DNA sequence: GAGAGAAGCGCCAAACACA
DNA sequence: ACTGTGTTTGGCGCTTCTCTC
DNA sequence: GAGAGAAGCGCCAAACACA
DNA sequence: ACTGTGTTTGGCGCTTCTCTC
């Protein structure tokens, strides 16, 4: 019997087919094998996209790096338009909620005030002084899932470009000052670069007509749950959990109860799905 | 009514053309500041959705369209100057006016668009029409006129002289008949625009448009106010060629006012860019003139 | 709320009205306030003016670098506590990250603008560079705003009512003449040029094979017309009906059907 | 002027070809910057791939993996022919020459005899007690690049192939012992388990009549060498380094002088083409 | 060299032949040695028989548990230091892994082989078991060519001695009756199904297309028929003169172009 | 001469023909051990790349080189057996022989053979011929004979019925006429690798074949060297259909030898396998008869 | 005189790293 | 609401041009 | 009677992890 | 001599089959 072989080798489709069984009967016995399933890394679920806006200062993405030069580790903190890609970086001496707010009010001098920003949550960043300073100006703050950095992608990307011009900067001469350097960098990024796909320069597209409008939007998502293997994002694990089910499922992420007690978000990404046990 | 969206496109067309011609009513601002609030309103959506509308679907505009649309602007826009007071006011119907403007432009310049559609349906009336409307004096107006005449020279191809001929006429009356003008800048830059795009050799039309009423321009009292456009058209003429510099040149010396005046320094401006492009090509014909003149 | 936006920039009644609020309230907001009751340039980018200004502190001074383009009023403002003609290279190109790069620059006499330094920094970028013995008004409307931001808050730490200040400056505040911010006036595109006896024929965008985000599909479905393209995504039709903003790497280039 | 804009900013292609340049100018004063190939983590040259047997029993692929199970740390010692697919593996309780050597002759009475065998420079593999032994049977054996873990890859993925396997073996019962599940194991992968492209088993491939001969083969290399710029895989560098010039290049790797002193062998994964400074 | 291979592991001069040795000078090292001078089973893995032996040393003492096919001679031993039914249950699954799985089951009555867990064993694996009371020569091959081993070096640990003697006689030795090493009858492939009334097609190997290693190359170039197929690679003819083995990496499955 | 790799594929079929009949030559190991030593190098070289060429090459085999080969075997194979002289003696020509075999065995497996062609130069002469050279006495001989004539009778269609009365002539004249015969074995396997693939319902034919010469074949005294094989084919019959065991179990307790003999328990194995088969379809039939039998 | 090498130019998937 | 992304790079298909029988 | 849903089956690129 | 690889998985194109107007 197929199913006895397999429950006691786990052995493959062709092998079962082998020893007698239809492809259907054998692809069934592999999907319905808790084991299988529990310890096999691959997986097969949609991508996710961070959100972008519709209009140049609609949403914004922040984040803070570190800097090595002449012995000195320079934090900048880095602004990108979600939009027209255009970049804010101001470099300071250490990590604060109130540098964050000054870093802020500097990119919003530099490029204009916007409605949404999503960072990460880095110390500075879920710090109530940042949350009243968001509010003052009417500004809606969110954060992202903890422990994965792919979401705001956009930025983290921007942050090595950043980087790349510095070194440049300061292989044809170590003793230029990291103000120059910064200023040349941000001037070559926003006006003399063109971005590649688009062809176009990141101040073309900030500062083009706004004569389109925004197209309207729709809030509707699905009704339906499904059932998954998932992966904490904090902790790496060699094999999947549970199966639970969804909450609810929203856009790339979905609501997993982790514990018997309160639920978590968890990409798509850290997700395998499951055969519904009914 | 019903929006435009939500219906199918069998029909779709006649509910545009019926919300076009719902538009076409006028509303006054100035007659008094509250007369048909909610009738105000609605045109302002319909406006808002039309605008909409229009910049995100294709193959939206055909034939019966065309003419139509040119009706609403001509009905919203031509209408009588309000009368002449000499900051600026501005005009109580904003909203609508700042509405179909957008809607305007945006019209214009759709991909869809064809040119040989709007030959029959577009004539000088229009056109004349809308240059007459430059006098306005809210600023806006002004620069919403300057980006919609830019676009309407761009794309017609046999009303070019004739809006040459136009602008000719129009510098004439208001440097010898009336001396009421206000779009003057904008009018400029238009112009430098155009002239940015001239082939060799130049022809002798336009020899009489720089010798006829562009140096005598100079001699306005209100100079100042466009005083920047006006140098940057003129150093547009001798980057195209450098030999026809001598009448410009020797005009600015010859009208150079000889009292003095403290708006003297705007041509000592203009000179020196003059001079930052007339010292190759071995241009010291006109040198101890100019010095002559200089030192007075 | 415009209360609170005046509250927070000190910005004209003017800059109020582009907002929710309508002249009367915006001249009664305005009035409400204890506090508050040539162009030789021919195109932006073409001339600046560059002045090193001293503001008074109670306890402290600052040293403001301040550049200010002589076509649109935009102002780029650098603080420091010296004056040395390494600030003035650093406030240059500042200036220059912020508005873009000047073709001619204009300043004073002094210890710095005069040493080899800077005129080394000028050399590099190309830019020609005059100097004259005699804007200070747009000094003065900076010095105006920062005693009132300070004035209503005197625990400031001075990098932030800059960055206020400037906000308000380029971005709030409009202009009487044309009923423009200095930011717009700035970065407004100019017309294209129009050349003769040629028409100028509309740019024709590209066509892209596409994938719906979230189905882990494998199969581009139909080539459509790009509306729009920014950066990161482009705007095509998934349907009659409705219009999507697709990521690059769910594109595709095509190719015109004929 | 092109190249002094680019000397100072370092912009990009489209920006040297706005200021005036042909793309043919811009793209050589882009590939002639030393800054601008010595900071950019980009590099594009061919893979290299393993070398492979031409029969059963001609290159084997061994290496040392661990295993936790009930507290004990099992060192499993694998085998791999290169040809057919075919696994040996044993358990032991810490890893050493003599038990290199066991393992071996245990594969070889498993499988047979090999002609060579390659595995990475691990402390048990190059004693010189494995070497005596090696010769003893006259077998050929060699060594990869040190720190290039790649060279092995088919051993490695084998490696992970087995402890899954086990893993299922002990998520069923956790009281199985651990030769029991090594057996059952190997027995399902070299005789249940069929292979992916060929579709047919190790075991198959391994006792399949070798009646197709070896086609001959051709020492001939290339006689030229290169310039390349290069980082050496014990270490990870954020920059590149050189450019140097080859002393013989060979298929998948090139001879490079680190130093004036000694060269090194360096695989193709780890160089960047560099221009003739002449 | 003949000399060497048998001083290691002293097999038969019938062994030595298959090798570069001719018969004469295989008989030559065979007395030049100190030390040297019915099938109840259908088909391999038919019926196996099972014994428990015990090896004599001078100081200590083995337990071998050795599985013997009954066709093809195939030996499969494993050394223990105690006897019970778990170890009869770890050699009976190290025996399946090298030689594969058996159809029935022969062994003699015991403590092993007759208590629940041997049963349950068997049955989980669906091997029918009967047991009998009374091959015992195989075990006598073992045992001297352990010995010879031992006396040659008394430096061994006892598996490795066991893995050489393996080797040895599963694969060095040959058969008298058909002159075949153990391995060779064991697992030569047997002779496939000759269908009635339906002739018996060549089977066609599949089309791909491919690209030469170390190249960079980004098109496949011609779409070619495989000569063999192994795991890890393919044999493709990159030209008329000569053949290469390019991986499954750089293969892509075609059609036939017809 | 030259390497058939190293020519122009314009004359390479040529190169292929001359090396092909330059090694019809025939050469003695039996008549003196050292005779022609280079000539026998030579050949057995040009053996070895002509088996590595056959396999690496596509299309290469055409029309002018079916029967040359089919007369290259039969020059090498094909001659009178060594006298008999009942471990075996090896044939001292076994270097070309088995290089020979193996060329063969990849020749008539290759993917460019070609079914209409042989049957022209194949016949049944070359297949009786080759039934003749079972009687080998070295085992590797009868080993590459048996995988030789299983491809043999695989391929070709019109030489099945002809075989299978060839085989019938042969088991009667072994177990009648002539008692000499030391390739029974390899027979047993191909007749259970030919009698695997029949199909329903079994000819009257197959039932002689049974009837006549299996079940007498345990009769022969030299049965144990071929015990196992034999006993498979039986079992490869009753599988097919279980009514027709009747006759066979009839015939093998009719036939079993009263006397005591060693060799007895033979039959018991064989008694099992066909008990492990024979309980289903309620098969009491000859249960009696069985057991009276198997009690004496 | 004219078709065969050579120069020019836009495009693309695979690598890469952002703590 | 929750969600990876933008730039670099040699190899090609393409178009246009120059030196040689 | 017959073409429209449904079940079956082989194939594939992207993810993945091997200290 | 030096050099990454094999398995898992949902989504599709394909072929064959069953229930309904
Ligand atoms: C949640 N709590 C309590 C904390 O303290 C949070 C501390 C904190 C804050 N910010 C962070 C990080 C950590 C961080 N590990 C990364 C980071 O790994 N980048 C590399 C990177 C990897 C993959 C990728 F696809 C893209 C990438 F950029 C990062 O980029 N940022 O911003
Ligand atoms: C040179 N000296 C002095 C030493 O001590 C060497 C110690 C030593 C010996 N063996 C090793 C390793 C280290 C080792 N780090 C790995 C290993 O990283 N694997 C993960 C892995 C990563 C990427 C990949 F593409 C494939 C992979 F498998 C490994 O597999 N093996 O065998
Ligand atoms: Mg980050
Ligand atoms: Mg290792
Ligand atoms: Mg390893
Ligand atoms: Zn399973
Ligand atoms: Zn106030
Ligand atoms: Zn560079
Ligand atoms: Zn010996």
């Amino acid at each position: 019997s197929p199913a006895k072989l397999h429950s006691f080798t786990h052995c493959g489709q062709a092998a079962l087919t082998l020893h007698g069984a239809t492809t259907t009967e054998a692809l069934n016995i592999l999907h319905s094998c808790h084991a299988c399933r529990k310890n096999n890394p691959q997986h097969q679920m949609p991508r996710g996209h961070i959100r972008r806006g519709l209009l140049p200062n609609h949403i914004w993405q922040g984040d803070i790096t570190h800097f090595k030069y002449k012995n000195t580790l320079y934090r900048l903190h880095v602004w990108v338009d979600t939009f027209s890609g255009s970049v804010s970086a101001t470099h300071k001496k250490r990590e604060t909620s109130s540098e964050a707010i000054s870093s802020l009010l500097h990119a919003i001098a530099h490029l204009g005030r916007p409605s949404h920003i999503n960072t990460d949550n880095g110390p500075a960043y879920a710090s109530q002084e940042f949350q009243h300073a968001c509010t003052s100006l009417a500004i809606r703050h969110t954060t992202h899932i903890p422990y994965n950095p792919t979401s705001s992608g956009l930025v983290e990307r921007t942050n090595g470009i950043l980087k790349t011009l510095l070194y440049k900067y300061f292989s044809d001469n170590p003793n230029l000052p990291m103000d120059n350097a910064l200023s040349v960098a941000l001037w070559t990024i926003n006006h003399l670069n063109v971005l590649t796909h688009c062809q176009k320069t990141r101040w073309q597209l900030h500062h083009s007509p706004r004569l389109p409008p925004i197209p309207e939007e729709k809030p509707v998502t699905t009704s339906k749950t499904h059932w998954y293997y998932f992966k904490i994002p904090g902790l790496n694990s060699r094999q999947w959990k549970g199966p639970q089910r969804a909450l609810q499922e929203a856009a790339g992420a979905a609501l997993i109860p982790v514990s018997d007690t309160a639920a978590q978000w968890i990409p798509w990404k850290l997700l395998k799905r499951a055969v519904c046990p009914r | 009514l019903l929006h435009i969206r939500d219906v199918p496109p069998a029909d779709q067309e006649k509910l545009f053309i019926q919300k076009l011609r719902q538009c076409c009513v006028l509303f006054d601002f100035v007659s008094d500041p509250l007369s048909d609030l909610k009738w105000k309103e609605v045109k302002r959506a319909a406006l808002s959705e039309m605008v909409e509308y229009i910049t995100h679907n294709r193959n939206v505009i055909t034939e019966p369209i065309y003419p139509e649309v040119v009706h609403m602007f001509a009905v919203n826009m031509f209408r009588t100057l309000p009368p002449s007071s000499n900051e600026p006011t501005l005009e109580a119907a904003w909203p609508h006016l700042q509405l179909v403007y957008e809607f305007f432009l945006r019209f214009l310049e759709s991909p869809d668009f064809q040119p040989n559609i709007a030959k029959k349906y577009i004539d000088q009336k229009f056109v004349l029409q809308l240059l007459e409307l430059f006098d306005s004096e809210d600023p806006r107006e002004r620069d919403f006129l300057k980006t919609t005449l830019h676009r309407i020279y761009g794309k017609f191809l046999g009303l070019r002289a004739y809006i040459r001929k136009q602008i000719n006429n129009i510098f004439y009356r208001f440097i010898y008949e009336t001396e009421h003008h206000n779009g003057i800048a904008e009018l400029l830059e238009i112009l430098g625009s155009i002239i940015n795009g001239f082939a060799l050799p130049l022809k002798e039309e336009h020899k009489i448009f720089l010798l006829k009423v562009l140096l005598p321009l100079h001699k306005v009292k209100s100079l100042s106010v466009y005083h920047p456009q006006l140098a940057y058209c003129v150093v547009q003429f001798l980057e195209k060629d450098s030999t026809l510099t001598e009448p410009v040149v020797m005009a600015l010396l010859k009208y150079w006012p000889k009292t003095h005046s403290p708006k003297e320094v705007m041509f000592l401006n203009e000179l020196e860019e003059i001079l930052d492009v007339i010292e190759p090509s071995e241009f010291v014909k006109i040198m101890e003139p100019l010095f002559r003149q200089l030192a007075k």
